[PDB]
């Protein structure tokens, strides 16, 4: 039977300071016991000073980042170029994820 | 587009009338008269067939009087084809109620639903209304014997005695004159036949131009019987009251 | 599906099908609502060109939407059944989800919304009906009377009338109803309602229907004799 | 006359009057100008108010980082059409990782407008559009008419008294086409162009709207104090 | 009367006036032609230069369907684009199911049936274009012309637009003077001459010439636009003949 | 007849133009924007004295930061308000923030041209939408059945509009206090109204950043009416 | 008078749109004729190619519907090709559904039923065409069945259609009065084609070159059209007698 | 859910229904009323799947109340029971069937007779002198087969019911936290508070 | 595109008439005469075969059609409309009856279904009424022999004997003089041929006349043997030769 999920490994980490924040992630991408790439970035600048990573199943990770990046674009189009605040991004990403509640994005997401 | 050819069947006149309903009523006023009279021990239905030919098969015929269930019948004035569409809907509705509640449908409930269907054709869908007026005669254990009428507008009302179709104005005046509340079925039979005889556009009322039916409790104990009269029985009842 | 836009704007900014629906209301039998200090009374004209009627079974002019709210109307009778049915269904649906019966304002707002929808939907004509909706909110003793019309607008009234010759009876009510002192009792409210109909009706025989709604689902319809006593009493005070 | 009831009817001389009436709504609209060099493309628009208490109706809309347009006529119709362009640009990016060619953008608008001119019940769009962009073949300017006709130009103008600017640009053609690597000069030429369409009114600070896209410039709009430089 | 107010209504003659009215829109358009040759077809069209501000070579009117068919039309340009979009859909579904690229007669009937369908109902408008189209398939070269009614035939030469009669006369001379056949390169030159000669009926605004061709030997059976040296050579041949 | 989405020879939509005539028959509504808030006022216009005037609802809340006034076929406004409220609440659910006043207005205006042969006809009501957001501060918008909306410093709609607008042109300046705006709405309403203005046939409301959208009591408006009459007599 | 624009009854019980579709039938100014032999069914039609720029091989009003059925159309080519594509599709589906080739008369009935629908349904116009179907049916033998915009259809001993149809019809009637039989008593289809052209020449009063005619022939298990040279061969044979 | 019982006597129908609502290893409530009044003289008790029970009960209640308002009339217990049966008979072939078992106790005012109907989730209807759903029947039916008489008074019925509850409290594995008892007769529906 | 005609094309005029139905009856009046006569042991339906051309084979055009083995139909008015009605009628006898009860519908009920189809063409969106009147003759075990007329409105009436179309007025009067309740099937066939001759102008033989009967079961026309309860169709079309035999003793 076809299994629509896979595991691409890797790990990510976010820490916040007083006037800054970091989002780190290793660049290794794997399936089973093989290395697919030694440098495949999974931390992205999404605009409006928001960085994002969706780690786990890379196909779902990329799909989510792609949809959120597109969401930032349309937020500007619909609300007079207003900056998307981090709290508003968080709420938006919840709806992106929960919209696939019964066929989930197989990822841990950090912004 | 097709807007050009749309009659707009469901609109108001400047006076606030529905053109198509009014014109359908005008159509019905040329159909053969039908009379319903409600007595204390039963109901009479009497209707005049539309100008008959001598080669028409009179016994195997039905044009005016139709059975909806064992307790309810209707007299028809208007387009027969339109009436059968509605009669079949009414027959199914009765069975739906019986299937749901295990009790025969109360007369008004059946009358309301049939009248509601008519109403719909006057408010939405762009279709012509049904050119039919019904006289409903029936019995249930809540109100006993009941007469109703409905017309193309989907409006319905209850009656002690009523006529539909041709010469209703003259027929109603005659019924209003000789009707009284303590009346019996056999008296009502006579009144019905006498009224048609005086309002008819024919030369003389004969058995072959009539349909007749009674709804009595004249079965055996606390139950109701529908009697759609055979040709010979109409011939006899016409002699018994001395019309022929 | 039949799609035609039947209700549209004319050059002067009128929607004629809505306005012609008001003419159907003007043709209907007169209906009046008067609210007292502790009640609302709904009075209705019944035309007398129809003798040989059976009043046991003939549809009554005032309908119960729930045990605490009533609806009367003026206009096309067949049209009103559709509004009443929808209102009754919404009444039960509200009790089911909110666990509380409808307020008279809410029930009125729903009925008016239905009417409005039929003024800008394709393939339908507006309702040829205006309604008087009266009752008492759950656990409340303040009387409520509302009026709706084909356009969809609705409002609250101390007393109001609709139907044929309603302008005559409105005139009567406008000088005979004191806002500072509404009919303090049931008897006073029924009388002022019967008086207002007698300006327009004819004989006070089987021409007038009266329904009284009191708080906590207390609705009763008066009989001929009960109403006839009001008719008899009013005429004797008039000969003065 | 008898043939203007809907878009689906041809007149005896082969005209579509509903489309022509839609074209008329553009003519009543406020003037907007478009022009380009080999490095940049510039939109200039005169904005219109209801009175002295109202805002000035925005004429310019961004479609992507490399594309946008200006409008003359029914503004809601421009919103529908710009939204369609935003989606089409977006589809090209998400599916093909490709910036939509300004030429394809024109073909897509043509075909969307056309469908509204051949079916019953619909109506033509009542707005004209000037689309500017910078893609893999350099700077571009397009003119959209709701008849479906889209045209690529060095410069143009649509709206009331657009003929003044259109004549000016026709004279200035050899000058402004070679304003390469100089944004402020290409705008100056466009601001002088739109000045040939003014009557009794002159360009003020809450009246003028300028947009620019080019080689090293994302599609960006200037309003208010940012256009004071050009008056 | 009123028979002409609604598409698909027969007049007492047996005519569909709305289609005849669409034909008037075609007669108002610029001239376009098609010349069938030895092993292919050549298409050319008149592009009126309305203003100095039009970018030369950059408002292309001839359109390709699949990789082997070319289409040109006169009249309402958007209507022509709609027809080509459908043509491309038809050709794609034919190639999907049957593998082989759509034959020209097959493609001709696809457009024909689609245009004919827009004369069957009052809820659609007829097409405001006559379309000249063709290419090379397994049976050689084919040239077609399709009209608003849905009527189409195969042609040795075809012309439509404001200068159709001038162009038709010029086409008939070529058919008479070359019974054996015209070469692809010759037909390109002749197309340029005919467009210049047909421009006399539209001579207020000067114009821009656009040519394309499909030839088994010259373009390998694929549709290509004529550009650069071959275009200027064809323009010069035409300029020499008008003087 | 003719199509509902037909253009006139002058390039305008018949049904949209005709709905604008319906709005001219409506009761007057006025809005004034200040740096201290936006004031919304309407003429109630009861058709009969027996009608209980406080049941006339022509000023309406969309969200805490956005209010709305109406003029024309007011029954048409119900679904517009329902949409506006859902749009506002939905945006807060999706983005954990208040929706911009302009974005709300654009959403309502998107419904407008969704008619044809979608609803059967345009709306017969104009809206004045007033609110506050952090980006553009206090704002007043006029939303029409054409689908068009303009931002206004002050605006009147309805039967008395062209006279009231000319008055607003003279009176408005960029330094008006909220109290000054309140009085100005009352003054101009009293001018264009048929019957004599009081607390029962006119209604005031405002939106401020601090307290949000508030409809005034009949007691509060009555005192502003008294303050206005005294100030006009005082010179 | 909108009863003349769509297919509803006029006060006299007529359908004008159907009547006007009949007039569209003669718009091409072409006459067609069909006859039956012992073994075959021959249909002939005039071929008028006025424009010198036309490719004459693409101008045709005879269609091969199936391997066994041929159809000639009287009426404008767009409607003609519309009818032909539907007929082809219908005949193909019949074979797939029922396991045997669609008979000429059954296809005729089916196409006549479709035409009837356009006379009753308002949104669809009638096609301005008359369709003559020919075959050698495996049960009924040589067959001619003809359809019109009214939805009428019937079988024929022989038939003609077009502007000058009455002349050809009476000419054929007079021959069958003389011969006393239902068909052309001839062995080869070649001579039945010759009979067809001969009697068209007499009735129309015109001479034909090889490019003025169009010929379809139905035999057992195939219907085919003739080339210009096949017709020329046939024209020579008539002249030499 | 769990225990619902019904006894029809000379002049009334008595319904007893357990008060516990248990989820997992916790009794979440001990005062739950597993009943709805459908009309003034008709009461329905219910047991089965969580959520399903109350949802079905209230849905039926809304429909009967709607009927009452429309016709200004009270449906007979027989008619109501047939409506309820049909709804369950529909449900059993749906994508997700209602897993609810009901008892309907009513007093027919036209007949002046008490009536008790037992209907399971499949839509299996029977009229009975006494009824039970679930495991309760396995103790109560035999008990009632012995002690029940058709002419008993409401008081005799209540004592007969006490005997059933006592047996269930002795032999049933689970603590059902007692019963709420309601009587349906000519005067309508009333609740016994001290049981 | 799509059928935008979702509204009625037949509507009531101020006088109450339904225009399109009236005009459909006018089309029936123009139609060629057809008739039906009911005997004690059968029913006969007859009509003239109006040939459109002498080159046409009028055998290929059947005006009298079998609907069920015991029911036949003939018409006056528009042929194409009749043809599709026969298709629909044959199907509805199966779908709404035979596929449910395993037997053919009684005449009155099949007639009822055809009448419904014709009524709907009088009310539904974007259609004109059918331009035909039908005469349906049939037999069934519990009703015996019967004859019905169905009009464009959808109305149907049972007849002892009647005619429709061109010369119906004269033909009905002729039938009134000749019909009695003791007519045997052969006597009814004789009267049918006499009545038709009055309305027919040209040739009057078995090739210009179409005639069918509803009579005894025909085991020879069943096509199989072995089931005692299946005894064959009561509908039979008289041959061209069978008509000429009766035209000599006329
Ligand atoms: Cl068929």
């Amino acid at each position: 039977q076809f299994n629509p999920y896979g595991d691409n490994g890797g790990t990510i980490l976010g820490i916040a300071g007083e006037d800054f924040a970091v989002l780190a992630g290793d660049t290794r991408n794997i399936t089973d016991y093989s290395i697919n790439s030694r440098y495949e970035p999974k931390v992205f600048d999404c605009g409006d000073n928001i960085v994002m990573s969706a780690n786990g199943f890379a196909a779902d990770g990329d799909a989510l980042v792609k949809r959120f990046k597109n969401s930032v674009k349309w937020y500007h189009f619909d609300h007079n170029d207003k900056k998307l605040s981090i709290n508003s991004a968080a709420r938006n990403i919840q709806h992106l994820l929960y919209g696939k509640r019964f066929f989930p994005y197989y990822v841990h997401t950090i912004i | 587009g097709s807007r050009r050819y749309d009659s707009r069947t469901t609109i108001f006149s400047p006076e606030g009338r529905l053109y198509q309903v009014e014109y359908a009523l005008e159509s019905i006023s040329h159909a053969g008269t039908a009379i319903g009279i409600m007595a204390s021990d039963g109901i009479v239905l009497a209707a005049e067939r539309k100008v008959t030919s001598t080669l028409l098969e009179q016994d195997t015929s039905t044009e005016k009087l139709y059975k909806l269930n064992d307790k309810i019948a209707v007299a028809v004035a208007g387009l027969t084809a339109d009436a059968e569409i509605l009669i079949n809907t009414a027959r199914i509705h009765a069975q739906n109620y019986l299937k749901t509640y295990n009790e025969d449908i109360p007369v008004e409930i059946l009358v309301r639903r049939l009248s509601d269907i008519k109403q719909g054709y006057t408010q939405h869908g762009g279709l012509r209304p049904f050119g039919v007026s019904f006289i409903y005669a029936g019995y249930d254990d809540r109100y006993g014997y009941q007469l109703y009428t409905s017309n193309p507008s989907g409006n319905y009302t209850g009656w002690k005695a009523i006529s539909v179709g041709a010469n209703t104005s003259a027929a109603q005046t005659l019924l209003q004159m000789d009707y009284k509340d303590d009346m019996k079925v056999d008296d009502a039979i006579e009144l019905a036949l006498k009224t048609l005889s005086k309002t008819t556009d024919s030369s003389a009322l004969t058995y072959d131009r009539l349909e007749f039916a009674t709804i009595r409790k004249g079965a055996n104990d606390g139950e109701v019987y529908q009697k759609i009269f055979k040709p010979q029985e109409i011939k006899d009842i016409l002699v018994k009251t001395g019309i022929t | 599906g039949y799609d035609r836009a039947l209700s549209i704007f004319s050059p002067d900014g009128h929607i004629f099908q809505v306005e012609y629906a008001l003419e159907a209301v003007k043709r209907g039998t007169c209906a009046v609502g008067v609210k007292g200090k502790n009640c609302v009374v709904l009075g209705c004209e019944r035309r007398s060109t129809l003798k040989l009627q059976d009043t046991r079974i003939t549809p009554s002019k005032v309908s119960k939407i729930d045990s605490h709210v009533v609806l009367s109307f003026s206009g096309l009778n067949a049209d009103s059944r559709i509004l009443i049915e929808k209102a009754r269904v919404e009444a039960q649906s509200h009790r089911l989800t909110l666990e509380d019966p409808v307020t008279v304002e809410y029930l009125t707002r729903y009925v008016a919304g239905v009417q409005q929808r039929y003024t800008q939907s394709g393939g339908v004509r507006p309702f040829g009906v205006s309604t008087l909706i009266a009752g008492f909110d759950p656990r409340d003793d303040e009387p409520k009377l509302y009026q709706t019309e084909p356009s969809g607008i609705y409002s609250s009234w101390s007393a109001q009338t609709i139907g044929r010759n309603s302008k005559t009876v409105r005139e009567f009510l406008e000088k005979n109803y004191d806002r500072k002192e509404p009919p303090a009792t049931v008897e006073e409210c029924v009388k002022l309602t019967v008086r207002s109909l007698l300006e327009v009706v004819q004989t006070g025989a089987k021409n007038i229907e009266i329904t009284v709604v009191k708080p906590d689902s207390d609705i009763v319809a008066l009989s001929s004799e009960e109403i006839n006593q009001y008719v008899t009493q009013i005429e004797q005070e008039k000969q003065e | 006359n008898n043939y203007d009831g809907d878009t689906v009817t041809f007149s005896p001389t082969g005209r579509l009057f509903q489309v022509e009436y839609a074209l008329e709504a553009i003519k009543q609209g406020s003037v907007t100008v478009g022009l380009r060099s080999n490095t940049h493309a510039v939109l200039v628009a005169l904005k219109r108010n209801a009175d002295e208490l109202s805002s000035y109706q925005k004429k310019i809309i961004k479609c992507d980082e490399h594309m946008g347009l200006s409008l003359a006529g029914l503004a809601p119709d421009a919103r529908v059409l710009s939204n369609y362009l935003r989606q089409q640009c977006n589809y090209s990016s998400l599916v093909f990782n490709r910036k939509l060619a300004v030429e394809r953008a024109g073909h897509l608008l043509c075909d969307k407008a056309q469908k509204n001119t051949q079916s019953y019940g619909g109506r033509p769009y009542g707005v004209g559009l000037l689309i500017i962009g910078y893609d893999k073949s350099g700077a571009h300017l397009l003119e959209f008419q709701p008849s479906g006709n889209v045209t690529e130009l060095y410069g143009t103008a649509i709206g009331a008294r657009s003929q003044g600017a259109k004549t000016y640009l026709e004279r200035t053609l050899d000058t402004f086409i070679k304003i390469d690597g100089n944004p402020d000069e290409l705008i100056k030429a466009g601001v002088e162009a739109i000045s040939q369409s003014l009557r009794d009114e002159s360009l003020t600070v809450d009246n003028l709207s300028i947009a620019i896209v080019g080689k090293d410039t994302p599609f960006t709009i200037y309003d208010g104090e940012a256009v004071a430089k050009y008056i | 009367t009123g028979y002409d107010l609604s598409n698909s209504v027969f007049s007492p003659d047996g005519r569909n006036f709305q289609v005849e009215y669409a034909v008037k829109a075609v007669e108002n358009g610029t001239t376009s032609i098609g010349i069938k040759c030895n092993d292919g077809v050549v298409f050319a069209v008149e592009k009126l230069i309305t203003s100095k501000l039009l970018v030369p070579q950059k408002n292309v009117k001839i359109q390709v369907v699949d990789r082997h068919i070319g289409c040109v039309y006169s009249g309402l340009i958007p209507d022509g684009r709609h027809l080509v979009n459908r043509g491309r859909e038809e050709a794609a579904s034919f190639k999907k199911l049957y593998k082989t690229p759509i034959p020209i007669p097959a493609f001709a009937d696809r457009l024909g049936q689609y245009v004919q369908a827009h004369t069957l109902y009052n809820s659609v408008r007829p097409f405001g274009v006559s379309t000249i189209f063709g290419g090379v398939d397994k049976n050689g070269a084919h040239l077609y012309m399709l009209e608003p009614s849905g009527s189409y035939w195969g042609y040795k030469g075809a012309a439509t637009g404001k200068g159709r009669q001038s162009a038709k006369a010029e086409l008939e001379k070529l058919v008479d003077h070359h019974p054996e056949g015209l070469s692809a390169r010759e037909a390109v030159k002749q197309a340029a001459k005919i467009i210049y000669l047909a421009h006399e009926d539209n001579k207020e605004k000067d114009f821009e010439l656009e040519i394309s061709w499909c030839s088994l030997s010259e373009t390998n059976g694929l549709h290509k636009f004529v550009k650069g040296d071959l275009l200027q050579e064809a323009i010069d041949f035409a300029q020499k003949e008008i003087n | 007849d003719r199509g509902v989405s037909t253009f006139s020879p002058e390039g305008r939509l018949f049904q949209v133009e005709y709905s604008l005539e319906a709005i001219k028959l409506g009761s007057t509504a006025i809005g004034i924007a200040t740096k201290e808030g936006v004031v919304l006022g309407v003429e109630k216009r009861a058709t009969s004295p027996l009608l209980e005037s406080d049941s006339i609802e022509k000023i309406v809340e969309i969200d805490r930061h956005i209010g709305c006034a109406m003029s024309g076929l007011t029954a048409d406004a119900r679904s517009m308000i329902e949409h506006a409220r859902t749009a506002a609440v939905t945006h807060n659910l999706y983005y954990d923030e208040d929706i911009n006043v302009e974005s709300l207005t654009q959403s309502v205006c998107d419904l407008a041209l969704r008619f044809g042969e979608l609803m059967s006809r345009p709306f017969g009501v104009a809206l004045l939408i007033a609110g506050h957001d952090a980006d553009d501060g206090y704002q007043l918008f006029h939303a029409e059945p054409s689908g068009t909306f303009y931002r206004y410093n002050a605006k009147a709609i309805g039967s008395g509009s062209e006279g009231a607008q000319a008055e607003l042109l003279n009176e408005w300046h960029s330094s008006l206090t909220l109290k000054e705006a309140e009085l100005l709405v009352l003054k101009i309403l009293k001018q264009v109204m048929e019957e004599k203005l009081d607390e029962n046939n006119a209604q005031l409301s405002c939106i401020t950043k601090q307290d949000g959208f508030k409809i005034y009591d009949n007691e509060k408006t009555a005192e502003l009416i008294k303050e206005l009459k005294e100030k006009e007599a005082a010179e | 008078g909108y009863d003349r624009h769509i297919t509803i009854f006029s006060p006299e019980g007529r359908l004008y749109q159907v009547e006007y579709a009949f007039k569209a039938t003669n718009q091409t100014n072409i006459n067609s004729l069909a006859v039956r032999g012992k073994d075959c069914t021959v249909v002939i039609s005039q071929k008028k190619v006025p424009d010198k720029l036309l490719d004459p091989t693409t101008v045709s009003y005879i269609f091969c519907i199936s391997r066994t059925i041929g159809m000639v159309v009287n009426g404008p080519i767009p409607d003609a090709r519309n009818a032909a594509l539907r007929a082809k599709a219908e005949a193909a589906e019949f074979r797939y559904k029922y396991g045997y080739d669609m008979p000429c008369d059954v296809l005729a009935k089916r196409m006549a039923n479709l035409s009837q629908i356009y006379t009753q349904r308002a949104y669809m116009r009638p096609l301005g065409v008359i369709l003559t179907f020919v075959s050698v049916d495996e049960e009924l033998g040589p067959s001619i069945y003809k359809t019109d915009p009214a939805g009428y259809y019937v079988g024929y001993k022989a038939t003609a259609t077009g502007p000058k149809q009455q002349e050809i019809t009476t000419n054929l009637e007079n021959h069958f009065k003389k011969s006393k039989i239902d068909h052309i008593n001839e062995e080869s289809w070649e001579k039945v084609v010759e009979f067809a052209i001969t009697h068209m020449i007499d009735a129309l009063g015109t001479e034909f070159s090889k490019n003025d005619l169009e010929v379809g022939v139905a035999t057992k298990d195939k219907f085919f059209t003739l080339s210009a040279e096949n017709i020329e061969e046939r024209l020579v044979a008539i002249a030499e007698q | 859910m769990d225990i619902i019982l019904g006894i029809r006597v000379q002049d009334s129908v008595i319904l007893a229904s357990s008060k516990a609502v248990t989820r997992g290893i916790s009794v979440l409530k001990d005062s739950d009323d597993k009943t709805r009044q459908l009309s003034p003289h008709t009461l329905m008790s219910f047991a089965g799947e969580a959520g399903d029970t109350v949802q079905f009960a209230e849905y039926i209640q809304a429909n009967i109340q709607l009927y009452s308002i429309r016709e200004d009339y009270e449906l007979s217990p027989q008619a109501v029971s047939s409506f309820v049966r049909q709804e369950l008979a529909k449900s059993i072939r749906s994508r997700r069937p209602y897993q609810v078992n009901v008892l309907i106790g009513g007093y027919d005012k036209k007949k002046n007779k008490p009536e008790l109907y037992q209907i399971d989730y499949l839509g299996t209807k029977v009229e009975l002198p006494y009824g039970a759903h679930g495991y309760s029947g396995f103790y109560t039916f035999s008990l009632l087969d012995h002690h029940y008489r058709p002419d008993m008074t409401t008081e005799e019925g209540l004592d007969l019911l006490k005997l059933c509850v006592q047996e269930l409290e002795k032999r049933m594995p689970m603590d059902f936290k007692g019963v709420i008892v309601k009587i349906v007769d000519k005067d309508g529906i009333r609740q016994v508070d001290d049981f | 595109m799509t059928d935008r005609y979702s509204f009625s094309l037949t509507t009531f005029s101020p006088s109450g008439k339904l225009g399109q139905i009236d005009y459909a009856l006018t089309a029936v009046k123009q139609g060629v005469t057809s008739l039906g006569i009911k005997a004690t042991n059968g029913v006969v339906i007859a009509t003239e075969k109006k040939s459109s051309s002498p080159l046409a084979m009028s055998e290929t055009l059947s005006k009298v059609s079998l609907l069920t083995p015991d029911i036949g139909a003939v018409y006056s008015g528009m042929g194409p409309d009749y043809r599709v009605l026969v298709d629909k009628s044959r199907k509805v006898a199966h779908t709404s009856y035979k596929r449910i009860y395993g037997e053919y519908p009684p005449t009155k009920l099949l007639v009822s279904e055809v009448a419904k189809i014709m009524q709907e063409a009088t009310q539904s969106g974007g259609v004109r009424p059918f331009g035909v009147s039908l005469l349906i003759a049939g037999h069934d075990e519990f009703n015996g022999f019967s004859l019905y007329q169905v009009d464009p409105s959808g109305s149907y009436f049972p007849w002892k004997a009647t005619a429709i179309g061109k010369g119906s007025v004269a033909a009905k009067t002729f039938l009134e003089k000749r019909w009695n309740d003791e007519l045997e099937l052969e006597d009814a066939i004789h009267i049918a041929l006499l009545t038709l001759k009055e309305s027919v102008e040209g040739e009057f033989n078995g090739d210009t006349i179409e005639l069918a009967i509803i009579g005894d079961e025909n085991p020879d026309l069943l096509g199989y043997t072995g089931i005692p309860t299946d005894k064959g169709p009561r509908f039979r079309k008289l041959t061209s030769q069978e008509i000429n035999d009766r035209l000599e003793a006329l």
